[PDB]
C-alpha cells in the first residue's frame, strides 16, 4: 500500500502543478494574439534494442554466482559477453556505427 | 453441425416431413452464410448494402436448395411407403437441383444440377443403411 | 507403429541385434538394380553437360556406380532388419494372447454347405 | 471420495513459546546445541511421515524442552539475556555483528553457570542420525499398485517369413 | 550479400529446423521456429526490389502470427496438464491452436493464400527453400502429436489443399505460382494419412522433396520463370526437356514413376482401416494436378514452339551453372518403383 | 481457471481480432502482435509463480527476449516498405495478385 | 475492494487491449500498449514475481515500445470503425465482468470461477530466498543449451538486420 | 522427439526442464510434487493408450492440484449457503471468524 501511495501522491501533484499552470494565467486576460525518414537514426534504436535484449540475460548474474557449479556459470556468463562484444565488432567493421553518408 | 445432423437423422424416413424440413433447410441456411461469409471478406462489396443483398441472396438460395430436398425426399417416402430406399433421395436431390438451375437463370445448370445433385443424394441415403464412413476412425 | 518397440536402441541404423541375420549377397537383385541406378545417373551427368555420353569420365562414371552400391547396400541391410523386427513382434503377440488367435476348426468340403448359383 | 480426518483441538493445545524473534534468535545457537535430540526427531518423523497429523506428538514434546531450555535462562542468566536480545531487538536486520560485546557476558554466563559451550561455525548445519523407535512408514505416499509391465519380446531374430510380403515383391 | 554471410544464414535456418527435431521441450521448439524464420527473410530479400519486398512482407505476418497461436498452445496445455514434454497435448483447445498453427506454416487451405504470393516474388533458390525446406519442421511435430489431432479438422484441411491446389494450378503461367500450387495439392496427402500410418507421412514428404528439388534445379539451370520462356529450351538444351517431361509425369502418379509410390501406399493404409470413399475422392482430384502438368509437356517437350533470332547466340555458349545433384536426383525422381519395399527403414 | 485467467485469456483474443483485421497503417498491426506476446508473457508467468515451477521462472524472459527480436525484423520490414511506396499502408503491398 | 487487487488490474488490462486493437492512429495505438504493459507488470508482482515483473519496464516498456515510438515518428508521418471497434470491445469486457461477479462462474470456452485470485495462492513459505530469482539464475547452471541458441539468435538478428536494410 | 539425439549421445539438452518434479536448485518443490510423481510412475513405461486408462485416478488428482476446480467449486458452494442464512437471521459466525 506504502508504494502505492508513492505512486500517487508523486504523480497526482504532478498534474495538479500542470493544470494551474495552464489555468493560473488564464485568470489573466491577455487580448488575442490571432495568426523525411532517416535510416541511421532507425539503426540506432535497433542496434539499441538487440543489446538491451542480451543486457536482459546478463542481470541475474550476481545470483547465478552462488551456484555450486562455478566452472560451467563462468564459462556462459564470458560467453555471453563475448557474444555481445561479437555483435559489436560486426557492426563496426561493416559500418554501422557511421554518421556519414 | 454434429447436433443438427442428429436431429435429421433421429427422426425415421418419411414421418413428421415438417420437422424433417425444418432441420434440411438449417443446414443449407447455414452453407448459405459459410460460403457468403467468404464472399464477402475475399470480394469486398462497394457499399454495406450491396453486402446485406449479397448474403441475402446466398443464404436463400442455399436454404430454398435444402427446404425442398426434405420437402419431396419425405413427401415420396410417404407415398411409397418406402423408407430404406434410396430413391426417394434421388427425387430430393434432384427437386433441389432445379431450384438452383431457377435462382441462376439457366436450364443447363438445373439439369446438370438435378444430375449430379440426385447422384450424390442417393449415396448419401445408401451410406447411412450400409455405415459407410467418408471421416474413419483409425482401427489397424 | 513400431516406434517404442520394447526392444529398441533409439537413433541407431542398424542395431546389435541385426548382425544376428543374414547380410544381403553381393549378387542380390535388389543391389544390381540400385547399381544400375547409378549407371543411368553417369550417362544423364555427361548428357546435361553436353559430354560424349557413353566414353567421357569413365573415372566419373566409376564413382557413381560405386556410391549408389555402397548406399545401397546398407539400406538394404536395415529393410530386412526392419521386416524381421515386424515379424518377431507380430508373433510373440499371438503367442502371449493365444485366445485371440484360436486354431481355427477345419472341416472338409464333403460337409460345408455352399450355395450354388447356376449360370443359364 | 473419503473424509479427511482431523485431531480435535484438545489434541493440539499446548503451553506456547511466547518470545519475539530476537529473543529467539538471540538463543538459537545455545538452544539448537541442547534440545538437538527432541528437536531432529520430530524433523525425521515430518520428512517421512509427510503429513503433520503423524507428528503431533513429537510436536508437544519440542514444546516443552523450549520452555525448559528458557527457565534455565530465566534463572541463572537473566540479566546478560535480557540486554542481549535487546540489542538484537535494536536492529531491523537483527544482525549479530552489531552486539559481540553483550553477547561474550551472555556466553561466558552460562558456561559457568550451566556449562552451555557454544557451537562452532558449520556445526548446527550437519547432518546428524537419530534413534527412533517409531516404524519406517512403508507406503507414505498412499500410492496404489503400479499396473503391470507389458510382455516383454524375447528370443532370436530370424529373418522376415518370405520377405517383406509387400504385394507381388518375392524378397 | 558477401558469400561467408550467406553460409551463416544457410546454416541458421537448418539449425532452427534441426532444433524442432532433436527438442523434447516446447519452448525449445518454439525457439527453433523463431530462429527459422529469422533467417531466411534475408535471403528473401536479397534482390532488393519492391516484389520482393512485399513477399518478405506477407510471409513475416503470416509466421509470426502462426508461432503466436503455437506459443497459447503451449501455454494452455501447461495450465493443464504442468509439463512441458513435446508429446501429445492434453486439452483439445490446444489441440486445435497447435494444429491450426501447423496448418498456417505449411499452407495448408484455406490458410494458403500466402504461397502462390511469397514463391512467386522470390528467386528461384528462394523458392526451392520454401517449398522443401521449411515443411520439414513443420511436418516433424505433427508426426508427435497426431494422437490427439482432430480427426474431422485434420481430414478437413486435407481435402480442401487437394481441391485448392488443383483448381488453383490449372489458371496460371507462371513457372512459381505452378509449384506453389503443386506443393499445396501435395501436402494433403501427407497429412491425410497421418492419423492412419505416419510412416507413410515422411515417405510421401521425402518422395516430393527429391522432385520439387528437382523441377527448380532445371528451372534454375535455363533461367526460365513463365511458360513461354520455358519453350525454348529445346532449342537451347534439348536433353532437359527429356528430363522435365519424365519429372513431370512422376509428379503426376503415372506408373511406373516413382511419384505413383507414395499414392499407391497412402491407399493402401486408408483402405485397411475402411476408408474408401476418401482415397477414391482423393485420387480423382488429383487429375487435376496431372492435368496442368501435362500442359507443360505439351508445350515443352512433346512440341516444339517458335524461337526467337538471338536465340542462335546462345549455341556458343555452354552452362555454366552448377545444376548440383541433378543426375542423381532425376533419377530417384523416376525409377525407384522397384525399391518400393524400402520405405520400412522409415520406421 | 480462475478470475484474473479470464481477462487475460480474452486479452489475447482482443489482440488476434486486432491482428487479423487490417485497416490501413502496417504499424498498427505489429503492436497487436506485440499485444498479443505481452498478454503471453503474463499468462505463462501467473502459472508459473503459481506453482512454484522453479527451473520455468526463465521461459518467461525468454519470451521476451525471442519476441522483441522478432519485432525488431518487423520493423525493420515497415521501414523498407515506407521507403518505397512513401507511407506503410498494406493496400500498397498488392503487386503480387498476378 | 483491495482484496481483488488483481482483478481491477485485469480489468484495466482488457481495457487497453480494446484500446490499440481497435487500431486507432500509431502514435495513440502505442500509448495504449504502455498503460497495459504497466498494468501488466502490476499483475505480476502481486503473484510474486518481482523480477520478472521488473523485467517488463526495462525491456518491454523502457526497451521494445520505445523503439516502436521511436519509429513511428520517423516513419508514420504524424473514424466509425475505430469507435465501433472500440464500444463493442467495451460491451463485451462489461457483460463478462458482469456475469462473473453476479454468480461468480461463467463458462466460455473454459470453466472460470469468480471467488477472488486470492484463494489459490500458496499458505507456506519460510525459505531465506526467492523462489523466483533462484529459477532465473538457473539459466547459467542448467540452461547451458538455451543460452547458446538465445545468444547465437541475437548475433544472428544484428547480421540479418543490417542486410535487409542496406537496400542495395 | 523426431530425433533422439539426447537419448544416443547421453546429453541432457532440454529433459531437465520439462517436469516439475525434476531436480531444482536448492531441492524446491513445486506445490504438485507428490502428484505429479504419482501420475509418472504410474504411467511408466506401458504407452499412453493405456495410461489413459489405467492410471485416470492419478490424473484426475493431478489435474485437481494445477487448477484447483473441484475445491473452489466446495468453498463456492458454502460460502453461498452462508451468504443466505446471513440474510435471514438463521446464522451467526463465531467471533474468531469476523
Ligand atoms: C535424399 C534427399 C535428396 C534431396 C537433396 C536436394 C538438394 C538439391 C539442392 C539444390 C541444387 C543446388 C542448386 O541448384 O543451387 C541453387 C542455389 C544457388 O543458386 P543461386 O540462386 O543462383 O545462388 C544463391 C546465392 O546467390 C548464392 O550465391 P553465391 O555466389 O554467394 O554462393 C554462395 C555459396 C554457398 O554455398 C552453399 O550453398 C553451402 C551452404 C551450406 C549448405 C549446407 C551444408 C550441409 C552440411 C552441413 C550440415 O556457394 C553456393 O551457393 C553454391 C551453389 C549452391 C550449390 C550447393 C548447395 C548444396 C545443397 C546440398 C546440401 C543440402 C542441405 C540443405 C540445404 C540448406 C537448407 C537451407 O543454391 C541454394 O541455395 C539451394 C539451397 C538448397 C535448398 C534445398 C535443400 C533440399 C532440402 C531437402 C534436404 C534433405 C531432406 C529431405
Ligand atoms: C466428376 C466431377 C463432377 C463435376 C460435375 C460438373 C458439372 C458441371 C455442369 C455444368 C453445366 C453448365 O454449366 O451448363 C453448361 C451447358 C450449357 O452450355 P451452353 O448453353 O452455354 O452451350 C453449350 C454448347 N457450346 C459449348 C457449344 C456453347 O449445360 C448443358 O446443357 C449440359 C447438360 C449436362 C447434363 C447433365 C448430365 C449429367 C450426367 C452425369
Ligand atoms: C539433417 C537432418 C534433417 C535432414 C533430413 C530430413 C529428412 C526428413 C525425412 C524423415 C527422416 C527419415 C527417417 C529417419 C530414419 O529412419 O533414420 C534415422 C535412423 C533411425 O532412427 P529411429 O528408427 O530410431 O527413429 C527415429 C526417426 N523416426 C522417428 C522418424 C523413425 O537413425 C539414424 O540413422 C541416426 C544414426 C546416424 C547418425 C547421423
Ligand atoms: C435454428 C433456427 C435457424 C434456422 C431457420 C431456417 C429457416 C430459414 C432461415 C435460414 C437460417 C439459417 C441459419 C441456420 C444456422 C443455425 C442452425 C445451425 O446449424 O447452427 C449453426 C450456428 C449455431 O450457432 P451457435 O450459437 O454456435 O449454436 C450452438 C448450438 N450447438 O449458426 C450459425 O451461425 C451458422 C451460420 C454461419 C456462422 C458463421 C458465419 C461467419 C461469422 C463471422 C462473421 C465475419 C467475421 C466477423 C467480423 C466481420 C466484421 C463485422
Ligand atoms: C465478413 C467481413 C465483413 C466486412 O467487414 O466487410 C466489409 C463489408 C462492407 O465494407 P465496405 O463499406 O465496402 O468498406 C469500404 C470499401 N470501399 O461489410 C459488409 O458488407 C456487411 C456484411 C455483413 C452482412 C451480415 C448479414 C447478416
Ligand atoms: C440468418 C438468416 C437471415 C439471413 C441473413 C440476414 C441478411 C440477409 C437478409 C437481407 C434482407 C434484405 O434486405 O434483402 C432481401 C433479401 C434478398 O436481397 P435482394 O436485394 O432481393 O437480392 C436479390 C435476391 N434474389 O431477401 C432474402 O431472400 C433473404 C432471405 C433470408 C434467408 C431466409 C431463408
Ligand atoms: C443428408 C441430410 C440433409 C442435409 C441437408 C441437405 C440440403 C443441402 C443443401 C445444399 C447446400 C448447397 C450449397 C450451395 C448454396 C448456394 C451457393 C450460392 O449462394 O451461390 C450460388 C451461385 C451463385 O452465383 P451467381 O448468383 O451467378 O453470382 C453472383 C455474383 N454476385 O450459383 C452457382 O454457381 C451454384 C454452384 C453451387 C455448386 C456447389 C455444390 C452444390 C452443393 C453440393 C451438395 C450436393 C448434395 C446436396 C443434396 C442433399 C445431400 C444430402
Ligand atoms: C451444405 C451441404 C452439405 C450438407 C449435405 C451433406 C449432409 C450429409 C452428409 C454429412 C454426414 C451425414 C452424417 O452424419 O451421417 C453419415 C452417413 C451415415 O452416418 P449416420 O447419419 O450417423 O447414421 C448412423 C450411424 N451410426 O454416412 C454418409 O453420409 C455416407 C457418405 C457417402 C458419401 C457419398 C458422396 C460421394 C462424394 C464424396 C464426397 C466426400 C469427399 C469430400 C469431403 C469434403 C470434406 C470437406
Ligand atoms: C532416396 C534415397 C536417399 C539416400 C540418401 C542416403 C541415406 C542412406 C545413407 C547410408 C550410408 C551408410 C553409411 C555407412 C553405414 C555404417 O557403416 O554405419 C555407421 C553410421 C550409423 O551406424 P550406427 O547406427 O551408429 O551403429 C552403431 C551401433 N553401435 O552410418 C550412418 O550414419 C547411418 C546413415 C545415416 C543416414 C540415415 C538415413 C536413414 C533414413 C533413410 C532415408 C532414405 C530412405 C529412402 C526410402 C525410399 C523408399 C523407396
Ligand atoms: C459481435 C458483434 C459484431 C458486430 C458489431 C459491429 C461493430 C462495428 C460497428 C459498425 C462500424 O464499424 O461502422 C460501420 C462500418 C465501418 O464504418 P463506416 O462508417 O462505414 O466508415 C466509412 C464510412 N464512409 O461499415 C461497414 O463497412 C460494415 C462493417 C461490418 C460491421
Ligand atoms: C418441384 C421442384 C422444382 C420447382 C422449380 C422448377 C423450376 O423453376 O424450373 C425451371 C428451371 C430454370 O428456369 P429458368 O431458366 O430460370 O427460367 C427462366 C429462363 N429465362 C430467364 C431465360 C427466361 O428449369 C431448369 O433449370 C431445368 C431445365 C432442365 C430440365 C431437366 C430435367 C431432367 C434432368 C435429369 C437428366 C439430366
Amino acid at each position: 500500500m506504502n508504494l502505492m501511495l508513492a505512486l500517487l501522491t508523486n504523480f497526482t501533484l504532478a498534474t495538479l502543478l500542470v493544470i494551474i499552470a495552464f489555468w493560473l494565467p488564464q485568470l489573466n486576460v491577455y487580448s488575442e494574439k490571432t495568426s523525411p525518414f532517416s535510416m541511421k537514426f532507425f539503426l540506432v534504436a535497433i542496434t539499441f534494442l538487440l543489446f538491451d535484449l542480451e543486457i536482459a540475460l546478463l542481470l541475474p548474474l550476481p545470483w547465478a554466482s552462488q551456484t555450486a557449479n562455478l566452472n560451467t556459470m563462468l564459462t556462459m556468463a564470458l560467453f555471453l559477453i563475448i557474444l555481445l562484444a561479437v555483435s559489436l565488432a560486426y557492426e563496426w567493421t561493416q559500418k554501422g556505427l557511421e554518421w556519414t553518408e | 453441425a454434429k447436433t443438427v445432423l442428429r436431429q435429421y437423422w433421429d427422426i425415421p424416413e418419411g414421418t413428421e416431413c415438417h420437422r424433417k424440413t425444418y432441420a434440411t433447410t438449417s443446414i443449407g441456411g447455414a452453407a448459405g452464410l459459410v460460403v457468403s461469409a467468404y464472399s464477402v471478406a475475399l470480394k469486398t462489396p462497394t457499399s454495406f448494402l450491396e453486402g446485406v443483398a449479397r448474403t441475402g441472396r446466398y443464404t436463400f438460395t442455399a436454404a430454398a436448395i435444402g427446404a425442398i430436398f426434405g420437402l419431396t425426399s419425405c413427401i415420396s417416402a410417404q407415398v411409397r411407403e418406402k423408407p430404406d430406399d434410396p430413391l426417394n433421395y434421388l427425387i430430393g436431390g434432384c427437386a433441389g437441383g432445379l431450384i438452383l438451375g431457377a435462382r441462376t437463370r439457366s436450364y443447363g445448370i438445373g439439369a446438370a444440377a438435378c444430375a449430379y445433385m440426385g447422384l450424390t443424394a442417393a449415396l448419401v441415403k445408401m451410406g447411412q443403411l450400409e455405415g459407410w464412413q467418408v471421416f474413419a476412425e483409425p482401427k489397424v | 507403429m513400431m516406434t517404442g518397440r520394447q526392444g529398441r536402441a533409439t537413433f541407431q541404423f542398424l542395431p546389435d541385434e541385426a548382425r544376428s541375420l543374414p547380410p544381403p549377397k553381393l549378387t542380390d537383385p535388389r543391389l544390381a538394380f540400385v547399381g544400375f541406378l547409378g549407371y543411368c545417373s553417369g550417362l544423364i551427368d555427361n548428357a546435361i553437360r553436353r559430354r560424349p555420353v557413353l566414353l567421357a569420365g569413365l573415372h566419373r562414371q566409376l564413382l557413381y556406380i560405386t556410391s549408389f552400391v555402397f548406399v545401397g547396400y546398407y539400406l538394404l541391410k536395415r529393410q530386412d532388419y526392419m521386416y524381421a523386427v515386424r515379424d518377431h513382434d507380430m508373433f510373440s503377440y499371438i503367442k502371449s494372447h493365444p485366445e485371440d488367435f484360436p486354431e481355427k476348426d477345419k472341416k472338409t468340403y464333403g460337409e460345408v454347405f455352399e450355395e450354388f448359383h447356376p449360370v443359364r | 471420495p473419503g473424509i479427511v480426518e482431523l485431531p480435535s483441538l484438545e489434541d493440539l493445545k499446548v503451553q506456547e513459546v511466547k518470545v519475539s524473534s530476537s529473543v529467539l534468535k538471540a538463543a538459537a545457537h545455545h538452544y539448537g546445541a541442547q534440545c538437538d535430540k527432541p528437536n531432529k526427531e520430530f524433523m525425521l518423523c515430518r520428512w517421512e511421515e509427510k503429513d503433520p497429523r503423524r507428528c503431533l506428538e513429537e510436536g508437544k514434546l519440542v514444546n516443552q524442552c523450549a520452555l525448559e531450555f528458557f527457565r534455565q535462562i530465566k534463572r541463572h542468566c537473566a540479566e546478560p539475556f535480557t540486554e542481549y536480545w535487546t540489542c538484537i531487538d535494536y536492529s531491523g536486520l537483527q544482525l549479530f555483528r552489531r552486539c559481540r560485546k553483550q553477547q561474550a557476558q551472555f556466553d561466558e554466563c552460562v558456561l559457568d553457570k550451566l556449562g552451555w559451550v557454544r557451537p562452532d561455525l558449520g556445526d548446527l548445519s550437519k547432518v546428524t542420525k537419530v534413534k527412533t523407535d517409531r516404524p519406517l512408514p512403508e507406503n507414505p505416499y498412499h500410492s496404489r499398485a503400479r499396473p503391470e509391465p507389458n510382455p516383454e519380446v524375447e528370443g532370436d531374430l530370424k529373418p522376415a517369413r518370405h520377405g517383406s510380403r509387400l504385394f507381388f515383391w518375392t524378397m | 550479400m558477401n558469400p561467408i554471410i550467406f553460409i551463416i544464414i544457410l546454416l541458421t535456418i537448418m539449425l532452427g529446423t534441426i532444433i524442432v527435431m532433436i527438442s523434447s521441450h516446447w519452448l525449445l521448439v518454439w525457439i527453433g521456429f523463431e530462429m527459422n524464420m529469422l533467417a531466411i527473410i534475408p535471403i528473401m530479400m536479397k534482390n532488393h526490389n519492391p516484389r520482393a519486398t512485399e513477399a518478405s512482407t506477407k510471409y513475416f505476418l503470416t509466421q509470426s502470427t502462426a508461432s503466436m497461436l503455437l506459443m497459447m498452445a503451449v501455454i494452455i496445455n501447461l495450465m493443464f496438464s504442468g509439463q512441458w514434454t513435446v508429446m501429445k497435448l492434453f486439452n483439445p483447445m490446444a489441440s486445435m491452436l497447435m494444429t491450426m498453427a501447423l496448418a498456417m506454416k505449411l499452407g495448408m487451405a484455406p490458410f494458403h493464400f500466402w504461397v502462390p504470393e511469397v514463391t512467386q516474388g522470390i528467386p528461384l533458390s528462394s523458392g526451392l527453400i520454401l517449398l522443401t525446406w521449411q515443411k520439414l519442421a513443420p511436418m516433424s511435430v505433427l508426426y508427435q502429436i497426431f494422437p490427439s489431432i482432430n480427426l474431422n479438422l485434420i481430414l478437413t484441411l486435407s481435402v480442401l489443399s487437394i481441391l485448392i491446389g488443383g483448381w488453383g494450378g490449372l489458371n496460371q503461367t507462371q513457372l512459381r505460382k505452378i509449384m506453389a500450387y503443386s506443393s499445396i495439392a501435395h501436402m494433403g496427402w501427407m497429412t491425410a494419412v497421418l492419423p492412419y500410418n505416419p510412416t507413410m507421412t515422411l515417405l510421401n514428404l521425402i518422395i516430393y522433396i527429391i522432385m520439387t528439388s528437382t523441377m527448380f534445379t532445371m528451372f534454375m539451370a535455363n533461367s526460365t520463370t513463365t511458360t513461354l520462356s520455358l519453350s525454348h529450351t529445346w532449342n537451347k538444351t534439348p536433353i532437359m526437356t527429356v528430363l522435365i517431361l519424365a519429372t513431370l509425369l512422376s509428379m503426376g502418379g503415372l506408373p511406373p514413376l516413382s511419384g505413383f509410390m507414395p499414392k499407391w501406399m497412402i491407399i493402401q493404409e486408408m483402405t485397411k482401416n475402411n476408408s474408401i470413399i476418401l482415397p477414391t475422392f482423393m485420387a480423382i482430384t488429383a487429375l487435376l494436378n496431372l492435368y496442368f502438368y501435362m500442359r507443360l509437356t505439351y508445350s515443352t517437350t512433346l512440341t516444339m514452339f517458335p524461337s526467337t533470332n538471338n536465340m542462335k547466340m546462345k549455341w556458343q555458349f555452354p552452362l555454366m551453372k552448377k545444376m548440383t545433384f541433378l543426375p542423381t536426383m532425376v533419377v530417384l525422381s523416376t525409377m525407384m518403383l522397384p525399391l518400393t519395399p524400402m520405405l520400412s527403414v522409415l520406421e | 481457471m480462475s478470475m484474473v485467467y479470464m481477462n487475460i485469456m480474452m486479452a489475447f483474443t482482443v489482440s488476434l481480432v486486432g491482428l487479423l483485421m487490417y485497416r490501413s497503417h502496417l504499424m498498427s498491426s505489429l503492436l497487436c502482435l506485440e499485444g498479443m506476446m505481452l498478454s503471453l508473457f503474463v499468462m505463462a508467468a501467473l502459472t508459473i509463480l503459481n506453482s512454484h515451477f522453479t527451473l520455468a521462472s526463465m521461459m518467461p524472459i525468454i519470451l521476451l527476449v525471442f519476441a522483441a527480436c522478432e519485432a525488431a525484423l518487423g520493423l525493420s520490414l515497415l521501414v523498407m516498405v515506407s521507403n518505397t511506396y512513401g507511407t506503410d499502408y498494406v493496400q500498397n503491398l498488392n503487386l503480387l495478385q498476378c | 475492494m483491495m482484496l481483488y487487487i488483481v482483478f481491477i488490474l485485469s480489468v484495466i488490462f482488457v481495457m487497453g487491449f480494446v484500446g490499440f486493437s481497435s487500431k486507432p492512429s500509431p502514435i495513440y495505438g502505442g500509448l495504449g500498449l504502455i498503460v497495459s504493459g504497466g498494468v501488466g507488470c502490476g499483475i505480476v508482482l502481486n503473484f510474486g514475481g518481482s523480477f520478472l515483473g521488473l523485467m517488463v519496464f526495462l525491456i518491454y516498456l523502457g526497451g521494445m515500445m520505445v523503439v516502436f515510438g521511436y519509429t513511428t515518428a520517423m516513419a508514420t508521418e504524424q473514424n466509425k470503425a475505430v469507435l465501433g471497434a472500440f464500444v463493442t470491445g467495451l460491451l463485451m469486457e462489461f457483460f463478462m465482468v458482469y456475469y462473473v461477479l453476479k454468480d461468480k462462474e461463467v463458462e466460455v470456452v473454459f470453466e472460470f470461477n469468480g471467488l477472488g485470485d486470492w484463494v489459490i495462492y500458496d499458505t507456506g513459505d519460510s525459505g531465506f530466498f526467492s523462489e523466483e530469482a533462484m529459477g532465473i539464475a538457473a539459466l547459467y547452471s542448467y540452461g547451458t543449451w538455451l543460452v547458446i541458441v538465445t545468444g547465437w539468435s541475437l548475433l544472428i538478428g544484428v547480421v540479418v538486420i543490417m542486410e535487409i536494410t542496406r537496400g542495395n | 522427439p523426431f530425433f533422439d539425439v539426447q537419448k544416443r549421445l547421453g546429453v541432457d539438452l532440454d529433459r531437465w526442464m520439462t517436469i516439475q518434479s525434476a531436480e531444482q536448485p536448492h531441492k524446491i518443490p513445486s506445490r504438485c510434487h507428490a502428484f505429479e510423481k504419482e501420475w509418472i510412475e504410474c504411467a511408466h513405461g506401458i504407452g499412453s493408450i493405456r495410461a489413459e486408462k489405467e492410471c485416470k485416478i492419478e490424473f484426475e488428482d493431478f489435474r485437481e492440484c494445477l487448477l484447483r476446480q473441484k475445491t473452489m467449486k466446495r468453498l463456492h458452494a458454502i460460502r453461498r449457503q452462508r451468504e443466505k442464512l446471513i440474510k435471514e437471521g438463521k446464522y451467526t459466525p463465531p467471533p474468531h471468524h469476523s
